[PDB]
């Protein structure tokens, strides 16, 4: 039947139509398929010239520009996506006397909290509302735009502002005194935003001001110098954790006449007091163990004998500038007892190792240890966080050593020292880094244990009636308490659509207008305001994330201490037991919403799309907790640290060769040579490091030669050179800082992209593995017609 | 070349390092090697 | 009433308040931006 | 073999059609589809040499030229050879003042607009094939 | 050329036709669907030379100014060339009330918001093919 298509086809598109549909038989397409490519292709370039040659080298680049559109696979509709996107390209563009400065004072601010009054209770029309919206949101964008301060201040205030005039709304006319039904659940929605307006205004008074606090430089003579004794609290942790730590600290740049170190031993081990006694470092196994890490120091405090007490935990290494970094304020402030040192992580957190962004998004805490304890620096409340801080021991031996009561000891010290009058400082530089928690369930576990701490010293001591202290010390130590009871206005949040979308329930009494009107301000402001300060520390709508992870497992505990190696991929079911709860009643919930928009009532359409809009948030929040909740592949026995630095590599035949170290671990490295020199997969290499002007030699294997990229295993070293290894790798006063300076700013837009995305992914995660067989089926077709759609956007 | 980057990064103009390591290697090489003591007093 | 008057008195004047509201929020923040100088100042000593 | 680039389409006579198919669609037009589908086929029809093909549009520049004459109201050329030397005795500035109040300049803005749709949608919509369609629904309109 | 790489846009004339926009919604405009399309048309005329393209938008300053004017209510030159003697003859007083009750607030204010949107989009969405599919709109409607 040949003949006949020779006969009716011109031979090209003929061979053309053949060859395509043997292509297209090879790859499994259909048919049919191609039948209707080939007739597109056809009906196009007859009806659009695709002769262009402009058409042409846009097709020329569109495979790299556009690389989500196949040729070779055809889908059903694609004229639709081509369109579509046709169209959102063309849419998308490609001094004084004191009594007269008071007055002056009084009367500008009485006049501007009369206006700000004004402003807050001015009820509109929706058009004007809608004015005002845009005319202050434009003054906060350009605002945002001036580095400084003061623009910090002035967006505050106009975020405090707004989120007053949202509050005053709501308590106005939002709460519907109609029905017993929807009177309860709307008042509880209305606490709950209460509650987190307050904690708003407390933390935008916690780092109104950070101080950026500066060392103050040492005397020139060493014999001024104080002694230091440096504490290593271990219990459990194997050596190879403790030993890097040790190691710095042998090689920190105080005098050794004034430095000692101590190892604090909880578990009686031998191989630790075998350690201690072969690098020359003190050692104390208490035969009682009672008061945990409180107790072993107390014991360590009762034979050490030293002007200062630096704690270190096992996994956090010193840089050799800490001490020279540090004391200088100790011989500036007498009143000073107690200094702290970011805590800085090399080790990827569950959250960056789980989610693949590590060095893109900021660590959870570098916020606290960047902004917030700079902020309660100037209140004088910067409370002791367990390691990498300084603590005279004549204030600490009045208050009878570290506290023993809460689990949070720290935080409890630092407390009863700034209630007997003494005070605090914090230093921006980190200056050490530690290992982070190697799976979600430890994140969940030391959050838990510092919010039950938190809560009982909040029961206990009260800081906000007790004696003399502060008020803003008072302020910023209940907001750090506030900040863990967080658990249940975020349960209320993600359960809040769900009442009304089930139960017929107005928990706001407002049309949906006026609600966009009035919500949107209150968090476009937030946001805004938040980015700017917390700039380089931790990138918008990630918060939470955090907060819903730890949500469910932090409110029961806060709540009733109120009252009184991963060797395959994995789902940790039991963790992620309440997202998927939470996911399974908010889809229900969406599901009877569809139901809504149609069988309800027509006036009830803009509402049932505002709850749908918040169930669509929650499920994507809840999609990346859930994406958190799955292990990626761990078989690195330690953790490398991306750091560039020259080398030289030394072979047997005395060839010399330079190369580019890219990262170090506690036992290797990875270099780059450009050419691959000389060098196989089991030589022996010196490898050459300079700290300075100085140049070490360290023995070396080499593990892996894949081109340029060398891996290099470390030899047995010795004490000298194991610390040489660690001044040169780890304790360096270089990488920490560096580290944290290369965090990329905030970009509001692009993490809600990433956001979206990582939900999408969490999905595709849970699209693989089921606890309950059932939900399978429901979230493959989840993922199926989420992938349909972003391949239609 | 460590507090070169750290002063390059974070202000700190003033704070002149004391590097206690290196005079405490050059005073045992002093005392391990005469020559070395007789040529620098 | 004197509430009543007041808010007649701005009822469609979105302009004006966003004026009056910028106003405020310049103020308070050059006071606050003074106040803490002066605690900073008092906090570094 | 690049016997393709024979049938090449109707570029730049595209701009013709379209104005033709606007003023039939205005009234201001007496069509012919027959006519018009003819001039359209042998445009289409292709020649051996392009020297050929350029030959043949040299031709068909009077033809398209002649055809968009007769297909409008105006008087037949031989009237006014006839009449020239009538039209030469009248005044003079009259004649201008006729023919400059004659011209309408709302055709010829819609005639620009319709260039610069064509110019651009060369992009998007090949008119010839488009073209040859609308010509074949009118003949066949004129045939039933 | 091969590309035609000259269709760069409207540009700054989206605000232009926005405004124009906005003016003909608030009622106070004798808008002229073909001349407007007819500027549009001469704006997005593809041109090889940026020098061409630089005279273009500068020959098109006044011409879009006085179109603007022309599409207003407000009174023609002729009045305006008759009364100037007049005005400069008056009082202040009477310049002075005149200027604040030609002037209205909410006009300027809506006008500035347009331009900040009109910013905001030209940023994010493009405005061309939006101004140019309403003036298609506003021409087929008044036609038809
Ligand atoms: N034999 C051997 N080969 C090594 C080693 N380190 C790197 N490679 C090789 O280099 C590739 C690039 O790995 P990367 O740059 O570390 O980037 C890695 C890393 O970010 C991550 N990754 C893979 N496995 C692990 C793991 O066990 N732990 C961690 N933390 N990340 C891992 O995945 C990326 C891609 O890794 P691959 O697809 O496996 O591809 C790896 C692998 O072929 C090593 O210690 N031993
Ligand atoms: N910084 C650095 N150190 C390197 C590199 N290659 C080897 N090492 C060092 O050499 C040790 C032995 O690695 P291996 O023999 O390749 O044997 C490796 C390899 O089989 C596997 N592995 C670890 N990480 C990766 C990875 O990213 N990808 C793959 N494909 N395998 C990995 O686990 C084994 C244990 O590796 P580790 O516990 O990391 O212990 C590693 C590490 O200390 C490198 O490119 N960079």
């Amino acid at each position: 039947m040949s003949i006949l298509t020779r006969w009716l086809l011109i031979p090209p598109v003929n061979a053309r139509l053949i060859g395509r549909y043997r292509d297209y038989r090879r790859h499994g397409a259909s048919a049919f398929s191609a039948t209707l490519g080939c007739f597109w292709m056809i009906l196009a370039w007859i009806f659009i010239p695709l002769e262009h040659p402009r058409w042409q080298r846009i097709r020329a680049e569109h495979k790299n520009l556009y690389p989500h559109i196949n040729a070779s696979r055809p889908r059903p509709l694609d004229p639709v996506r081509y369109l579509i996107q046709t169209c959102w390209l063309l849419i998308g563009a490609s001094h004084l006397s004191a009594g007269a400065r008071r007055l002056i004072l009084g009367i500008i601010v009485t006049f501007s909290l009369i206006l700000a009054l004004i402003c807050v209770t001015q009820p509109f029309n929706p058009l004007a509302q809608f004015i005002f919206l845009m005319l202050l949101w434009g003054v906060a964008l350009i605002v945002r735009r001036m580095p400084g301060r003061f623009s910090a201040l002035m967006l505050i205030v106009l975020s405090l502002t707004v989120s007053c005039r949202y509050i005053w709304w709501r308590y106005t006319s939002t709460l519907n005194w109609d029905d017993p039904v929807s009177l309860v659940c709307g008042l509880i929605l209305l606490f709950a935003e209460t509650y987190a307006w307050i904690v708003l205004v407390l933390g935008y008074f916690q780092v109104v001001w950070p101080l950026n606090r500066q060392p103050v430089p040492l005397p020139k003579d060493m014999s001024l110098w104080p002694s230091v004794d440096i504490f290593v609290p271990t219990y459990n942790e194997d050596l190879n954790v403790v030993k890097n730590t040790i190691y710095a600290s042998l090689g920190i740049d105080w005098p050794k006449d004034k430095l000692n170190i101590w190892i604090l031993d909880d578990g009686g081990r031998e191989e630790f007091r075998q350690f201690a006694q072969n690098v020359g470092v003190k050692y104390i196994a208490r035969t009682t163990h009672e008061h945990a890490k409180a107790g072993n120091i107390n014991n360590a405090l009762k034979y050490a004998k030293g002007e200062f007490v630096s704690i270190f935990d096992c996994d956090h290494v010193p840089t050799r500038s800490f001490l020279q970094m540090t004391m200088g304020w100790f011989l500036k402030e007498k009143q000073l007892a107690m200094m702290q040192t970011p805590h800085h992580f090399f080790s990827p957190d569950p959250f960056e190792r789980n989610l693949g962004r590590f060095r893109k998004t900021p660590n959870e805490g570098t916020l606290f240890y960047g902004l917030v304890q700079d902020g309660n620096d100037m209140w004088d409340a910067t409370f002791f966080c367990g390691s990498c801080a300084v603590i005279r021991r004549k204030p600490l031996d009045e208050i009878g050593g570290i506290a023993v009561e809460t689990v949070t000891e720290d935080a409890h010290t630092s407390l009863r020292l700034h209630r007997r009058g003494y005070t605090s400082a914090y230093m921006r530089i980190p200056q050490a880094a530690g290992l982070a928690t190697e799976s979600l369930s430890a994140h969940i576990g030391q959050r838990i244990r510092w919010a039950r701490g938190m809560v009982q010293i909040f029961r206990l001591d009260n800081p906000l009636t007790g004696k003399g202290l502060k008020f803003a010390q008072r302020l910023c130590y209940v907001n750090a308490m506030f900040h863990f009871l967080s658990g249940i206005p975020r349960l209320i949040f993600l359960t809040a659509p769900l009442a009304f979308l089930l139960l017929h329930a107005y928990i706001i009494y407002a049309p949906a207008l006026m609600i966009a009107l009035f919500v949107l301000p209150h968090m476009i402001h937030a946001s805004l305001t938040n980015s700017k300060i917390q700039g380089k520390y931790r990138h918008s709508f990630w918060s939470e994330i955090y907060e819903t992870v730890l949500a469910w497992y932090i409110a029961p505990p806060t709540l009733v201490a109120l009252i009184n190696l991963v060797e395959e991929e994995y789902v940790d079911w039991v963790i992620s037991r309440p997202y998927i709860f939470l996911v399974l009643l908010n889809l229900v919930g969406v599901a009877v919403g569809i139901w809504r928009y149609f069988y309800g009532p027509p006036t009830e359409m803009l509402t049932v799309v505002v709850s749908m809009v918040w169930v669509f948030y929650n499920l994507i929040v809840l999609g990346g907790a859930v994406a958190v909740s799955v292990e990626s592949k761990q078989v690195r026995r330690s953790h490398r640290v991306e750091m560039t630095m020259p080398a030289a590599i030394a072979r047997e035949d005395g060839h010399l060769f330079s190369c580019t170290v890219q990262d170090f671990s506690d036992g290797g490295l990875g270099i780059k040579i450009n050419g691959q020199a000389q060098i196989l997969e089991g030589q022996k290499v010196n490898l050459l490091l300079k700290r300075g002007q100085q140049e070490y030699v360290f023995p070396t294997q080499v593990a892996r030669v894949m081109g340029n990229e060398v891996g290099l295993k470390l030899m047995p070293l010795t004490t000298q050179q194991h610390i040489d290894f660690v001044q040169c790798t780890f304790a360096r006063a270089d990488t920490w800082a560096l580290w944290q300076d290369s965090y990329p700013e905030d970009k509001p837009l692009e993490s809600l992209l990433d956001i979206l995305k990582l939900g999408f992914r969490g999905y595709r995660h849970l699209a693989e593995f089921a606890p309950s067989s059932v939900k399978g089926i429901f979230r493959v077709l989840t993922s199926l017609v989420s992938w349909v759609v972003s391949f239609i956007p | 070349n460590d507090i070169v980057a750290l002063k390059q990064a974070f202000s700190l103009p003033d704070i002149d390092y004391a590097d206690i390591s290196q005079r405490e290697q050059l005073a045992a090489a002093l005392k391990r090697w005469p020559l070395l003591a007789e040529f620098a007093q | 009433p004197w509430f009543e008057r007041l808010w007649y008195a701005l009822a469609n004047h979105p302009i004006l308040l966003a004026v009056l509201a910028a106003i405020s929020v310049i103020l308070l923040a050059w006071v606050l931006w003074r106040l803490l100088r002066i605690i900073s100042r008092r906090r570094l000593n | 073999s690049s016997l393709w680039q024979y049938w090449r389409g109707l570029s730049g006579w595209n701009f013709y059609f379209l104005v033709k198919f606007g003023l039939l669609w205005a009234g201001y037009l007496n069509f012919h589809p027959l006519l018009n589908l003819v001039f359209a086929a042998f445009l289409l029809m292709p020649l051996p040499r392009y020297s050929l093909h350029r030959l043949r549009h040299w031709i068909a520049l009077p033809i398209g030229f002649a055809l968009f004459w007769h297909d409008t109201w105006l008087p037949g050329p031989e009237s006014i050879m006839s009449q020239g030397s009538q039209v030469a005795g009248f005044s003079t500035d009259y004649l201008i003042d006729l023919v400059t109040r004659f011209i309408n300049w709302q055709m010829i803005g819609a005639i620009f607009v319709l260039l610069v749709a064509w110019l651009f949608l060369s992009q998007w919509i090949r008119i010839t094939v488009f073209v040859v369609a609308i010509l074949l629904w009118l003949n066949v309109l004129t045939l039933a």
